[PDB]
């Protein structure tokens, strides 16, 4: 299935504050108005390529939707980056041993790192060697799909994993919906308001007004 | 779609046919022009050099430019007073207006000083004043007459032009009733000053009324300070684009200054700062270039708004279209922040008829021509009347004068003229 | 004045001399209070390095760094650095430091640097086109040779896992085919909170007052104060328009600082000519008096000038209505200039001047019309 | 002081030669200004760049001083056909424009020639001697308003005259300095008097 | 001729154009005025310079 992105999947681009300035920004981006692909959670995890990069979402208030899996075969016939949520952590891993191949979760660590009512979002990104996770909740009573309304994504971690990264996949946990989206390198327009928070933006090849 | 030109017209010209205007219009059609940028001002040594000391060793070895900047700079900061000085400053003496407005009908309350202000602008200089909108070593300069100083001068030449008229641009001032004024005015454009005072209740309410027409189109219409906006916009888009300009790389590692002097030792950093140096002086230069040819155009508007206080306001200007599209009366300057506002009425025809004519007429034998004006007949008798304003006369010795017998004349009519 | 005219005679005027500014009174250092001691004797005297197919990441953070013991090692080979100068690196702050440890032929180490290719550099070790740090590398043969073929060899940082497995005969007896050590140096110089710093001391904290300053090596001069801005708790610094950081966060108790460049202006120097007095009186622009007789206008603070009451026409414009003259038992007077003599027209409805008696005037008036026709011989000019 | 004008354009200008020639003695960056040094001192590839430096910011200084030059070119002649203006307008002829010949009521003007300009000395009448007199802007007779050809209407305080409006010159009012218009009514502050039928 | 003010304003237009045209084939001291040579012949970062 398919929906449209609306304005959504924005970030903050750099750790720098700014007020009231129309700061612009060139880097990878979810193109504005384009297609996500939308998945139910219930009676829907195949492999997907990961091109550029990934915007994620998930809407919720059942927390099914646990993790992913970024890499070129996602199986250790090479390293591959694992993520987890295991309700008291944030948990992120290359390690060899043998992955969950048909991926759910039951309710050589070569890097190994430790930190609907709800829509939580991501944008996942790979550039010279570091991967980038940056991340946003918010409540929603919009049931039904991903808002027609602004909020920017800000900055979880930066992973020097050095790792080639072409496919990806997301975890489930079992004894929700979810969504991708592809990044495109973009020169975007931002708004930092009196408080320094992006209030607007503006995907610079969307349309001749937005250019 | 394609433009229109205008309304296209068949004037309905033929060898015979002559349209007087019947009835006028007074006119208060409103002139802006720019007259004084911003006074800016830059440190060239804390924009370019930021106060390091190891980037100021290095801006000595570009000479003289820094110091022509700031020499450029001043010229342009210093003939913005020139221009401001030359456009409103035309009058040795702050003339004021009497205690009592008897000016016949006229109601010039809107124009004039008003007491309730802090600044003493006239209600219509207060409309301009509201319709009008670093640390970097860049600096803004005060100008050198403040805007009270500014509205003083514009009391001093309006008080000037009601009491007085031109005389005050000859002379010292000489008093003259404003109704007196306006049948000088009329004399000015050709119209019979009669024209003045048959109708000066009409005029008087003609003038009040298009006056409260730029109240109404000042209060309603942001696109009236279309120039005076725009200057301001220019500049600040000119100083934000030179500020804008520090965080440029030129081909430095970074173009925060004091990166490279804490990242570089000073063999490195020699190089990465003569990129900076080289880049913001090249726009310094351009930004200064940019304001040159600027101030050149913003002193052209002051030398062409000089030009219309001394002709338009100091006087009346035989100069078609020189002070708004009609007959010129006069003008009231009102000032506006960085420009001038004139208020330019105008004399426009109106109510048309249409006449046969004839461009001399035969009595005895002899061809007869006007003195003042052009013969007009509304279908059964002849007159004379006067170029812009409908007042049949009988044809006489005293409106026309002969010139030899009628055969030379082409078109020549006969009639009677008479001999009082 | 004499100075800025290069001239021995100065005309009656006002002359735009100096740059006045409130010098730093103190300087003040503002570093993470943080003391454990970086890894560097783990990374540099390693049991093994690694092979360069493969190469070792080790990351530095919550520590301090004495950069000094490593530049001043006269084992080091080579210490090529880029973006930041070896005599530097004590002086200013990271958010992390790599260090990406392995072994090369020396003939190879030419490929280690932030733009080559090669059969290495295109393949297992791949620097950014842009890097900024330094590399240190040294011949590692009296301990890593044998051959010792157990060191082998084949996107920017990119790790990989006919087959291109290759591997060099390390023996005592190699000079550019011995074994070299080397530990590449990328150091974070993002915006984050610093983690990695020199040896440098904090100071204590001034505010309100002019100051030299540091903040986890952002050097510069300003007044500090604290500030209502909102910073979110991944961004430690603040920029405005220009680039120019415009905030801190303060590296020990974390609030949010303002920094204010310290008071400046022009120093407009108001003078008689000097073929009339030596005396002269100082326009400080735009500041307010109490930064810097003494007369404070909207113009700036104005020093040596005698206010007056009394109104006259402008001899020499200062500012915003204020204009001095050299006046009587004498001083440089400063005053709101008269527009002119002020005027009542003696106006009513009836009553009209005219004037019995004129006169001839024969005013001058002086229009340049041509400047000089120079003409430059370019090639001359610069050439010579 | 009154060839201000003038003596600031040889000024500007000669200021503009002085500093072009300064900058001739500018290092840019370069281990001498003077170019014969360089030639001497390096061989002809290292010296290679140096005279670069020299040649990038010299270009740089004579492309400052050839802009700064048109735009004052620019300004002397906006400056030239304003004396071309007030030659044809002022002197070939006289000029109805108020303050444009000169403060007053413009003559005549002559022209003189000055270094690298001109000199008008434009001939100018102001009136000087004032009377206050009280006015009418018409005068009734045998019902009709007359209103004045040339000039306006004055009283002394006894007697009633028209004048012209640039000098007192009394005349006993008639006809001949007059024009009728209609009747009495319709003008705001018409004054009686009688204006004689010569 | 006659409209040697026009026929100048064109010819100053054109010649402004066809200098600015001509700029670029000079050198400004790189190896050579067409940048497709520069970006064939070196490595895409000594060609920076
Ligand atoms: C990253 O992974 C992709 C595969 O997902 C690699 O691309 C393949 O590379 C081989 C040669 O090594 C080509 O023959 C294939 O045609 C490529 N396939 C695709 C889909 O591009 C890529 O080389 C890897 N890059 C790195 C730096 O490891
Ligand atoms: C001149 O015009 C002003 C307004 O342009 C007139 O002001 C009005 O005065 C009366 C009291 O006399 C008030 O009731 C009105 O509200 C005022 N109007 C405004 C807009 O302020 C003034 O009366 C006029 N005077 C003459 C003699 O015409
Ligand atoms: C000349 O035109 C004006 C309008 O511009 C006429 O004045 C108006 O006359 C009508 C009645 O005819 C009144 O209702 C309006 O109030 C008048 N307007 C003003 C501003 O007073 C004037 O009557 C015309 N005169 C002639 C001779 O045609
Ligand atoms: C042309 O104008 C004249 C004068 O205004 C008009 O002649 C007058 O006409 C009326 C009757 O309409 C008579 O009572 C007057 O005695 C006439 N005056 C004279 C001097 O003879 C004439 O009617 C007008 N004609 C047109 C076609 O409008
Ligand atoms: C004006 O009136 C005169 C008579 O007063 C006309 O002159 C006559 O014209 C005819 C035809 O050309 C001649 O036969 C007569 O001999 C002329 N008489 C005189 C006394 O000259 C004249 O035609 C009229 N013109 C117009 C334009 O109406
Ligand atoms: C106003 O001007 C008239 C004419 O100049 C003066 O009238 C004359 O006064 C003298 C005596 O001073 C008499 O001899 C003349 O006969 C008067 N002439 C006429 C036409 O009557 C008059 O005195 C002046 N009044 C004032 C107040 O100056
Ligand atoms: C000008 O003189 C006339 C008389 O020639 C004055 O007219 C008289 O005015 C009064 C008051 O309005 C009336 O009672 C009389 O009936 C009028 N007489 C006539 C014959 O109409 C007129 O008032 C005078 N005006 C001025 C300004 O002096
Ligand atoms: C989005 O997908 C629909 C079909 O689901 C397709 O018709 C449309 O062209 C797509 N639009 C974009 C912008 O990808
Ligand atoms: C979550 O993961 C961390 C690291 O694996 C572990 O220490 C923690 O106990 C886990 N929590 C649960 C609830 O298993
Ligand atoms: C760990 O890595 C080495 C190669 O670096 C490999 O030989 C070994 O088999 C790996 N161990 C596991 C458990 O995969
Ligand atoms: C800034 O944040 C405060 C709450 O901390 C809020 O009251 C204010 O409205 C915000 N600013 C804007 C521009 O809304
Ligand atoms: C004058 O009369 C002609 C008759 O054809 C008409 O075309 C023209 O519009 C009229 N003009 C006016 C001002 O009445
Ligand atoms: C005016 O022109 C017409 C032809 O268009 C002609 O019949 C008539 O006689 C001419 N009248 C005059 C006065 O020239
Ligand atoms: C490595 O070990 C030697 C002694 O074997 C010591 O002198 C040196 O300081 C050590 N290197 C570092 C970086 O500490
Ligand atoms: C840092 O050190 C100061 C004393 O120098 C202490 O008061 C402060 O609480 C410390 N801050 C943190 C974040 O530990
Ligand atoms: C300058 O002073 C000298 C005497 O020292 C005097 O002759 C000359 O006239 C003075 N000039 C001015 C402009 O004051
Ligand atoms: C000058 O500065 C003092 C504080 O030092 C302040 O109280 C005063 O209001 C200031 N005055 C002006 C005109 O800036
Ligand atoms: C100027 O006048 C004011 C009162 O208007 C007075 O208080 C002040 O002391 C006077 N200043 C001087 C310098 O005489
Ligand atoms: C005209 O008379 C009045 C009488 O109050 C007087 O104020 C004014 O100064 C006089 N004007 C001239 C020019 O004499
Ligand atoms: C002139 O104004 C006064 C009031 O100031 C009035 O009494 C007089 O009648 C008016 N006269 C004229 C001619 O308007």
């Amino acid at each position: 299935a398919y929906t449209n992105s609306f304005t959504r999947g924005v970030y903050y681009p750099d750790k720098v504050f700014r007020s009231s300035v129309l700061h612009s920004t060139q880097d990878l981006f979810l193109p504005f108005f384009s297609n996500v692909t939308w998945f139910h959670a219930i009676h829907d995890n195949p492999v997907l390529p990961f091109n550029d990069g990934v915007y994620f979402a998930s809407t919720e208030k059942s927390n099914i939707i646990r993790g992913w899996i970024f890499g070129t075969t996602l199986d250790s016939k090479t390293q591959s980056l694992l993520i987890v949520n295991n309700a008291t952590n944030v948990v992120i891993k290359v390690c060899e041993f043998q992955f969950c191949n048909d991926p759910f979760l039951g309710v050589n660590c070569t890097f190994e790192y430790v930190s609907f009512k709800n829509l939580r979002e991501f944008v996942f990104k790979n550039i010279d060697g570091y991967f980038k996770i940056y991340s946003k909740h918010t409540p929603i009573n919009l049931v039904r799909d991903l808002p027609q309304g602004f909020s920017a994504l800000e900055p979880l971690v930066d992973l020097p994993i050095g790792i080639n990264i072409t496919r990806f996949q997301t975890l489930l946990a079992l004894h929700a919906a979810y969504y991708v989206g592809y990044l495109q390198p973009r020169t975007f327009l931002l708004k930092y308001n009196e408080n320094g928070t992006i209030t607007d933006a503006v995907d610079c090849a969307l349309d001749p007004l937005s250019e | 779609y394609t433009m229109s030109l205008g309304a296209e017209n068949s004037v309905a010209y033929s060898n015979n046919s002559i349209a007087i205007p019947t009835n006028f219009t007074i006119s208060v059609t409103t002139e802006i022009l720019p007259v004084s940028m911003t006074k800016t001002s830059v440190d060239c040594t804390m924009y370019i050099c930021g106060d390091s000391t190891e980037c100021s060793n290095l801006l000595l070895q570009y000479g003289s430019f820094c110091t022509q900047l700031n020499r450029a700079l001043t010229g342009i900061a210093v003939e913005q007073d020139k221009n401001t000085q030359e456009v409103f400053a035309q009058v040795k003496q702050i003339y004021k207006t009497p205690p009592i407005k008897d000016f016949g009908g006229f109601n010039f309350s809107q124009i004039l000083p008003d007491p309730s202000k802090p600044s003493k602008r006239s209600f219509i200089e207060d409309l301009l004043f509201n319709k009008v909108t670093k640390f970097n070593g860049l600096t803004v300069l005060p100008p050198l007459l403040t805007d009270e100083m500014i509205a003083q001068y514009t009391s001093a030449l309006l008080a000037g032009t009601i009491t007085s008229g031109w005389t005050f641009g000859a002379g010292a001032a000489l008093q003259i009733p404003f109704a007196m004024q306006m049948a000088y005015r009329f004399n000015g454009i050709g119209v019979t000053q009669n024209v003045l005072y048959e109708n000066q209740k009409l005029i008087a309410n003609q003038f009040n009324s298009a006056i409260g027409k730029i109240q109404d189109s000042l209060s309603s219409t942001a696109s009236a300070l279309g120039k005076l906006q725009d200057v301001v916009n220019q500049n600040a888009q000119a100083l934000n684009t030179l500020v804008k300009q520090l965080s440029s790389n030129f081909g430095a590692i970074s173009s925060v200054l004091n990166d490279i002097l804490s990242r570089l030792d000073k063999v490195e950093a020699e190089v990465q700062i003569d990129r900076l140096i080289t880049g913001r002086l090249q726009s310094l230069q351009t930004y200064v270039t940019q304001q040159l040819i600027r101030a050149a155009e913003i002193r052209a508007s002051a030398n062409l708004a000089a030009t219309k206080m001394s002709e338009c306001v100091l006087g009346q200007s035989k100069r078609v279209d020189f002070c708004g599209k009609g007959y010129h009366l006069m003008s009231f300057p009102q000032s506006a922040p960085h420009g001038v506002v004139f208020l330019h009425v105008t004399y426009v025809p109106a109510q048309e008829k249409n006449f046969t004519t004839a461009p001399a007429i035969c009595h005895d034998g002899k061809a007869h021509f006007p003195r003042e004006g052009v013969f007009v007949s509304n279908g059964t008798h002849w007159f004379v009347t006067q170029r812009n304003f409908y007042e049949p006369q009988i044809i006489t010795t005293d409106n026309t004068f002969v010139s030899g017998n009628c055969d030379v004349v082409i078109g020549i009519v006969n009639n009677t003229v008479y001999d009082p | 004045t004499k100075c800025t005219l290069k001239s021995f005679t100065v005309e009656k005027g006002i002359y735009q001399t100096s740059n006045f500014r409130v010098q730093p009174t103190e300087s003040i250092v503002r570093f993470p209070n943080i003391t454990n001691l970086c890894p560097f004797g783990e990374v540099f005297n390693a049991t093994r390095f690694a092979s360069v197919y493969a190469w070792n990441r080790k990351r530095i953070s919550n520590c301090v760094a004495d950069y000094s013991v490593l530049y001043n090692s006269a084992s080091f080979s080579t210490f090529k650095c880029y973006g930041v100068s070896p005599t530097k690196l004590n002086d200013l702050c990271f958010t992390n430091v790599y260090a990406d440890s392995f072994v090369i032929r020396g003939d190879e180490v030419r490929q280690i640097a932030p733009g080559q290719t090669g059969k290495i550099a295109d393949y297992n070790y791949k620097l950014p086109d842009d890097f900024t740090g330094c590399v240190i590398a040294w011949n590692s043969n009296n301990l890593d040779s044998k051959g010792n073929y157990n060191y082998l060899y084949r996107k920017p940082f990119e790790r990989d896992i006919y087959f291109p497995l290759q591997s060099y005969g390390f023996q005592p007896t190699n000079v550019g085919y011995q074994p070299y050590r080397v530990v590449v140096l990328s150091f974070e110089l993002l915006h984050a909170p610093a983690t990695v710093c020199g040896p440098k001391k904090s100071t204590n904290l001034v505010k309100n007052k002019c100051v030299n300053f540091n903040f986890n090596g952002l050097t510069g001069t300003g007044v500090l104060t604290e500030s209502n801005k909102k910073f979110l708790p991944f961004q430690q610094f603040g920029r405005d328009i220009a680039d120019t950081t415009d905030a801190v966060r303060d590296p020990q108790t974390l609030e949010i600082l303002d920094i204010t460049p310290c008071s400046f202006g022009g120093v407009s120097v108001i003078t008689p000519g000097t073929n009339t007095s030596n005396q002269v009186a100082v326009l400080y622009q735009g500041v307010n008096c109490t930064e810097v007789n003494v007369f404070q206008t909207r113009a700036g603070c104005l020093i040596g000038a005698e206010h007056v009451n009394n109104s006259y026409e402008c001899d020499i414009p200062i500012g915003a209505g204020i204009c001095a003259s050299y006046q009587t038992s004498q001083s440089i007077i400063a005053y709101t200039m008269s527009l002119g003599a002020e005027n009542s027209v003696a106006y009513s409805n009836n009553s009209i001047a005219i004037p019995t008696n004129f006169t001839i005037s024969v005013t001058t008036e002086i229009l340049p019309v041509s400047m000089t026709k120079t003409s430059v011989d370019c090639t001359m000019y610069i050439c010579g």
